[PDB]
RNA sequence: UAAUUAAUAUAUAUCAAUAAUAAAUUAAAUUAAUCUAUUAGUCAGAAAUGGAUGCCAGCCGUUGCGGUAAUUUCUAUGCUUUUAAAUAU
């Protein structure tokens, strides 16, 4: 589960057997799982930005300048959570950064090559992209099987 | 994109929120005074740069948009050229 | 969930919500 | 300022702050008093409207 | 200080609604007859 | 100022802040009778908690940013 | 009608000799949490000058009530 | 009514009332006024 | 509130009269009240509300509230009205105020 | 208030008393009937008070002692104290 | 009097059984047509509300922008092919009459049209003809007559959508929108529909179903309703699209400000170009025209595909700026500080004069000295509250206000034990043991941090043995564990916690009865869902302030609680809501 | 100022011991302790009074 | 160095010492020990119908009610409450 990391398989609601659980109060009533989709993907999305900011600000555990495993640790999150925009916008504002000019932090090829597979996988807003199934069924309308 | 032609026969009616209301003549507290008497705590609008995972305020606003629009269809046909 | 789009608003097709037999 | 003869800008002078990009609409959040149905509203379920 | 929290003053009276000003009194707000220069 | 002027600023709660600038909607219990009795006897005054809903006999209701100053139309 | 709403003796006798701590003086001028001078008090000072309940405070000095005009 | 309490014409400023109770009982006792000659509370 | 005076219109006759108290208000600064003795009950409420319709004052709202305590006397009744951190009134002072 | 009239309650709430009597008494018109007056005593500080009360009370198998409570007024005049239950 | 001569306490209809059971209650025989698939429980047969996401917490609704899309089940959304965007059919039809231009015919002018047309524009003669239509209003009509034509239902008849149709065109493409895309979506939003929304009635509910061409459930009552009401104005009067027709102050119209003013010269060196340059441009008041340049500002760098300076709202408005931050510190709230609340002082007439020499006489070396920006500064104080909001000049500018020092805990030495062993089991034992210090020289909270102080000798001892009989100096917590609880927070910057809440109390308070906690859709607290953070984890820690409980919670508990009403018997004082307790209760099993 | 003001058992409250000793010498009511007859009633009269008031002095 | 592995004292008293301690739906991170827990109103002013009664019986915080139609008495039933009770001092 997106909200309570449970497993699917073997539990029924959120904060099942775990002795911290947030989810569940003294008298209040068990919370089905919630699903993965949209809504928590960009969940985990923005929680991933506010620790990048944290990461600069904070005074104790913060670093001066963004490290390179803070960038491709974002860079990950954003493909693992199948965003796309997010992840465009962030690579370009990185060549734009001040750590990237410096020599600092790099695109490797990882990165580079992660980046790229998640650009194929998921829908672009004009046009066809790799990863996208033919319905046989479109004929009906497409007029072509 | 993401079309199939699809029958879809009642739409409830119009976000307006304005309708005449169901009417009754006894009602079950004949007590007006609990109406002015009622309090609740306090609604605070802002706690700390009010940031939250799940995005409430801009998707929220954004959702009732779009039924509004919807249903406005645009507001495309409303208005002339002054 | 779907439902609601395809039913008469004045009709509650069976109020008691018993089929019997 | 030392010597008193700065021109003060003191919050006397300070007027209205203005409103300059507006929010958002703010939608009818539904409460406990709105409802179509005259019950659900009963003296033995609502004790207000939140 | 003042201890008495700006925030927190008022009363509830439930659902009576009430008027209130973000700056001044609305009839004070447009001033256009010493604009516009209409006056005697 | 520039365009349709201020809004009119009401609120229902503890103070400005603490409160929603919507009234209640017709559908609450107290309202109920009240707007009955305006909806049939329209031209007389009518007494009641009705007077405070978003609804109401004049054409203008009671919703917020209505623009009060406004020369409109 | 007149500038002055309403105007009162501190004290009706000379038998009787009222003293205004700087904190009651400072209570005055408070109304709710928003600072108000509307209302002026006077005072006598151990050091015999007469003055509002403002200069007062402003010195944290207390005195002798006389009257209240506003 | 020949026989009975004065009333006031209107009501008294509160304010004042405020004002002439500086020297009052309370006020004393946080001064220390009265000399403790006994045990008090425990 | 609603009442019932006498009225002698002559040693014989003697009409029913009713009388009315009511005010009129909007939380929009403006209110007024007023009262009325009249034949039928209808008519003493038509009448108090155009009587208090001439009566109606208004109040500034810039500053919410009284700034400093109003002593007045109505006749017989000695009221004041003082700043407070809120509303405090019994009932019905309370939302004429 | 009215403090004159609680004189026999010697600044108690409730009061015991042994029953003597029971006469009946006619109250002040536009009230008519009669009203059932219990004549009652009691002692305190070895001081022996005739107690006269009104007699609200439900009477079951014959019995002694009573409870006097405070007050109110009734249409008779004079008739300060007022009966609880019967012990 | 005493109720209870005569009789003890009425146990009459105690149960109240009439109450109990309905006797007739349910079955296995629940019909799968008009219960759950689950037959948990009935189905809510009445039309259709839109927005039903923001009550319930089911996450599939997220994922689509119009309601009934997200009540789809998934059998049938995979019936749902891609297909290019105009071949769905109002896809198709916007493309046709709205998007092409070129297929649009115009009524040809005549050559003395032509004639008569060219000399009214170029030369203007009054009482002429007022209308002489440029044809890109007369376009623009035809479009939004185009919009009004527009009519859905079935397209084997006469019109061109399904209704369906439409919203599936409307909800794939809210779905595909991006930043701007939806910004410009909201703005187009509150110009058109936002005026509207506030000046409706229910005269108009009628035409505004007649947008969509859908069908009303009393519409012949609000046909008579209506024609009988619209009877009592002009048809001028009650229609909506002329309701928005003026406009206070035509003099400066926001069409026109839209080019900026002088955007060539202080887009280059907007340090030489302070706002007074500008204002002499306006015939308005300061703040309007304040607000103005800052608007001119962001609709400049907008254009330029840049973006725009946020602080310069606050470099203008600097004094209120200060004012505010500086009200919000004294009473304690967050917001923007308003009149009720300014203070009452009268000053004399004269009041101005000593300022009004000290400008009159001032002099200045160039003019950027004369004004600049911060000229609004000058103790420390006023730089701390000019910046508290970006942590980033403030945490360069103060870097003392984050404390990074403390009083080292350290171990104290032990006296020596002559008993030896026999004793040493001793001081070593179970549990940690604190020892605070008082006398008449410490304790004092007027005093604390003298007496917390390091280098103050007659300072306040501490000390705490270890269970294993060691000792050591306090922790700083601990130090201050011995001190009346103590309220930091500042109103300032961000807003801090506030007791009390719709969040923050607990059920019994909040509301008189237990209410389940659910993360879940709590309806009383108006919230769809809840994930749980950690509180103060993702958060910035500038952005975490204090809490103030400094206040009483009205609701719960206030101060000379009395009766509203004396009669009749039933209200009490106003902190006593509640609903009213059945007749005996029922108990349901509740495994379902 | 309100009733909590009233209540003396605050140490806020109550002009403090110390007085007692700056006016008859310091360590001076441990003497008076051990009397005879203690606290009932009464005790060795104890002068608190705040020091700008003193009768003797001012 | 009687003892501190102690705070436990059973069923007595005096004048104290405020207990209906989530008074009603999801369960007790125990050691499961004490307890089985209810009242009011019902004209005015939240809430009424039958049946008696007929200046009687009775109600009474208070104006006052009861004169064969008592929304003010008694009884039956329902119904009303903002839920540590009514009532007396
Ligand atoms: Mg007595
Ligand atoms: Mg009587
Ligand atoms: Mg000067
Ligand atoms: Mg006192
Ligand atoms: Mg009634
Ligand atoms: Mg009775
Ligand atoms: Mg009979
Ligand atoms: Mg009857
Ligand atoms: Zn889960």
């Amino acid at each position: 589960c997106p909200r309570c990391s449970l497993p699917y398989s073997t539990t029924r609601y959120c904060g099942e057997g775990d002795v911290d659980t947030p989810f569940r109060k003294h008298r209040g009533r068990w919370a089905p799982h919630q699903k993965w989709g949209r809504e928590w993907y960009d969940v985990v999305a923005r929680r991933a930005e506010a620790l990048w900011y944290r990461a600069t600000e904070d005074p104790y555990f913060g670093t001066p300048q963004h490290t390179q495993r803070q960038a491709e640790a974002l860079l990950k999150v954003y493909v693992q959570a199948k965003q796309r925009g997010k992840a465009i916008d962030f690579m370009n504002k990185l060549r734009g950064s001040v750590e990237y000019l410096t020599g600092d932090i790099t695109i490797t090829t990882v990165m580079q090559e992660s980046y790229d597979a998640l650009l194929d996988t998921t829908p672009h807003p004009h046009l066809l992209t790799n990863g996208f199934t033919l319905e046989s069924d479109a004929a009906k309308y497409t007029g072509e099987v | 994109m993401k079309y199939a032609d699809l029958e879809l026969t009642t739409r409830g009616e119009f976000p307006h929120g304005m309708k005449e209301p169901a009417f009754v003549k006894k009602l079950d507290q004949n007590i007006p005074w609990y109406f002015s008497t009622y309090r609740s705590m306090y609604h605070w609008p802002i706690t700390g740069d009010n940031w939250s995972d799940l995005n409430e305020a801009e998707k929220h606003h954004d959702l009732h948009m779009f039924y509004t629009l919807a249903w406005w269809k645009l507001g495309e046909g409303i208005f002339g050229v002054d | 969930e779907y439902y609601r789009w395809f039913i008469q608003p004045g009709r509650h097709p069976n109020p008691s919500g018993l089929t019997l037999n | 300022y030392a010597r008193g003869q700065h021109p003060s800008y003191d919050m006397v002078y300070a007027g209205p702050m203005p409103e300059i990009f507006p929010m958002r609409r703010d939608f009818r959040k539904p409460t406990r008093w709105d409802f179509h149905d005259i019950e659900k509203q009963g003296k033995y379920r609502t004790s207000g409207p939140y | 200080k003042n201890l008495n929290s700006w925030y927190t003053k008022g009363t509830m009276r439930g659902g009576v609604p009430r008027i209130y000003y973000a700056w001044m009194r609305p009839g004070s707000f447009t001033r256009r007859r010493f604009e516009k220069m209409r006056n005697p | 100022e520039l365009q349709r002027g201020p809004k009119l600023t009401e609120f229902v709660g503890h103070n400005p802040r603490n409160g929603t600038p919507w009234r209640f909607s017709q559908n609450t219990k107290y309202f109920r009778i009240g707007i009955w009795r305006d909806t049939i006897r329209r031209n007389d005054m009518n007494e009641g908690l009705h007077a405070h809903s978003s609804w109401q006999k004049s054409p203008q209701q009671s919703v917020p940013e209505v623009r009060f100053l406004a020369p409109y139309p | 009608d007149s500038t002055i709403n309403v105007i009162e003796p501190c004290s009706y006798d000379g038998r009787t000799e009222f003293e205004w701590s700087p904190k009651m003086m400072r209570r005055l001028l408070n109304t709710h949490g928003i600072h108000n001078r509307l209302v002026v008090y006077i005072c006598r000072t151990a050091d015999n000058r007469i003055i509002d309940h403002i200069h007062a405070v402003k010195e944290n000095i207390g005195g002798r009530g006389l009257m209240m005009v506003h | 009514h020949r026989s009975g309490k004065a009333r006031a014409f209107v009501f008294r400023d509160p304010s004042l009332r405020m004002m002439r109770a500086g020297s009052g009982y309370q006020q004393l006792r946080r001064m220390g006024m009265p000399m403790q000659v006994g045990m008090g509370w425990r | 509130a609603y009442d019932m005076r006498v009225v002698k219109f002559s040693p014989k006759d003697h009409r029913q009269w009713i009388y009315c108290v009511l005010y009129v208000g909007s939380g929009k600064g403006i209110a007024g009240w007023g009262r009325a003795v009249a034949p039928s009950t209808q008519e003493a409420k038509k009448e108090a509300i155009r009587e208090a319709f001439s009566n109606i004052i208004a109040v500034d709202l810039e500053q919410e509230g009284p700034m400093y305590p109003v002593r007045v006397n109505a006749d017989g009744v000695r009221v004041l009205l003082y700043p407070a951190r809120r509303i405090v009134a019994n009932f019905r002072v309370a939302d004429i105020l | 208030l009215f403090f004159l009239r609680m004189w026999f309650l010697y600044g108690c709430c409730l009061r015991f008393v042994l029953f003597v009597l029971c006469y009946y008494m006619s109250p002040r018109l536009p009230s008519s009937g009669n009203r059932r007056v219990l004549y009652a005593v009691f002692y305190l500080y070895n001081f022996v008070w005739m107690l006269r009360c009104f007699f609200c009370c439900f009477i079951g198998l014959v019995m002694s002692l009573f409870i006097i409570e405070g007050g109110g007024f009734v249409d008779l005049p004079g008739v300060k104290y007022y009966t609880r239950i019967v012990s | 009097r005493y109720p209870f001569n005569k009789r003890g306490p009425r146990e009459h209809k105690s149960w109240k059984h009439h109450v109990l059971t309905e006797p007739p209650k349910p079955l296995q025989w629940r019909d799968p047509k008009v219960w759950t698939r689950d037959l948990s429980v009935m189905k809510s047969f009445d039309a259709p509300q839109w927005d039903l996401w923001q009550s319930r917490p089911r996450s599939e609704d997220m994922d689509e922008a119009l309601q009934p899309f997200m009540d789809m089940p998934k059998s049938l959304k995979d019936r749902r092919y891609d297909i290019p965007w105009w071949a769905n059919p109002f896809g198709a039809w916007y493309l046709q009459n709205i998007l092409s231009l070129e297929l649009l015919k115009l009524k040809s002018k005549t050559n003395a049209e032509k004639i008569a047309t060219y000399r009214s524009y170029m030369r203007s003669l009054a009482s002429g003809k007022d209308n002489t239509m440029s044809d890109d209003d007369v376009i623009r009509n035809i479009i939004k007559e185009r919009w009004k034509t527009l009519e859905f239902g079935d397209r084997n008849a006469g019109y061109p959508c399904t209704f369906g149709d439409y919203i599936q065109f409307l909800n794939e493409w809210f779905k595909s929108l991006d930043e701007e895309g939806m910004q410009r979506l909201r703005e187009h939003f509150d110009r058109r529909i936002r005026p509207l929304l506030a000046v409706m009635s229910p005269v108009d509910i009628l035409w505004l179903e007649a947008l969509t061409q859908n069908s009303p459930h009393n519409k012949e009552q609000l046909q008579r309703k209506i024609a009988f009401q619209t009877s009592l104005g002009t048809p001028e009067f009650f229609d909506m699209s002329k309701r928005l027709r003026y406009e206070i102050n035509e003099d400066y119209k926001v069409r026109d400000e839209l080019g900026p003013e002088l955007f060539a010269l202080w887009s280059k060196a907007p340090e030489r170009w302070p706002p007074e340059r500008l204002s002499k441009m306006y015939g308005l008041d300061f703040t309007l025209v304040r607000k103005i340049l800052v608007w001119h500002h962001f609709k400049a760098c907008y254009d330029a595909c840049v973006e725009p300076d946020w602080s310069l709202p606050k470099r203008l408005f600097a004094l209120e700026w200060i004012r505010d931050v500086r009200a919000r510190k004294h009473g304690l709230f967050y917001g923007k500080m308003r009149f009720a609340e300014q203070k009452i002082t009268f000053y004399s007439d004269r009041f101005l004069f000593r300022d009004l020499v000290n400008r009159r006489e001032a002099s200045y070396a160039n003019v950027w000295e004369m004004d600049d920006p911060y000229r609004f500064l000058q103790t420390e104080q006023d730089y701390e509250d000019y910046w508290g909001d970006n942590y980033d000049v403030y945490r360069r500018m103060f870097p003392e206000m984050i404390g990074r020092t403390g009083e080292p805990v350290q171990q104290y030495g032990q006296m020596p034990i002559w008993a030896g062993p026999h004793r040493q089991h001793a001081n070593k034992s179970e549990h940690n043991w604190m020892f605070a210090e008082i006398g008449v020289n410490v304790g004092h909270e007027a005093l604390k941090k003298l007496e917390l102080d390091p280098t103050n000798e007659k300072r306040r001892r501490f000390v705490i043995r270890q269970p294993d009989g060691t000792l050591r100096s306090a922790k700083m917590s601990e130090m201050r564990a011995w001190y009346w609880k103590e309220e930091w927070a500042d109103f300032r910057f961000w807003a801090p916690q506030m007791e009390w809440g719709i969040e923050n109390t607990p059920s019994q308070e909040q509301y008189q009865e237990h209410v389940p906690d659910t993360t879940d859709a709590d309806f009383r607290k108006q919230r769809r869902i809840q994930s749980r953070p950690v509180k103060w984890f993702y958060e910035s820690h500038y952005t975490r302030t204090g809490s103030f409980a400094g206040f009483q919670p009205l609701r719960f508990m206030q101060r000379r609680t009395e009766r509203e009403v004396r009669w009749p018997d039933v209200i009490n004082a106003a902190v006593q809501i509640q609903k009213r307790k059945p007749a005996a209760y029922i108990f349901k099993a509740i495994p379902e | 100022s309100f009733k909590y003001a009233t209540k003396l058992q605050h140490d806020e409250m109550r002009q403090p011991y110390y007085i007692h000793e700056k006016r008859y010498g310091i360590f001076s009511n441990e003497r008076n302790i051990a009397k005879a007859r203690r606290g009932l009633p009464f005790i060795t009269p104890l002068y608190t009074k705040h020091m700008n008031l003193w009768d003797t002095d001012t």
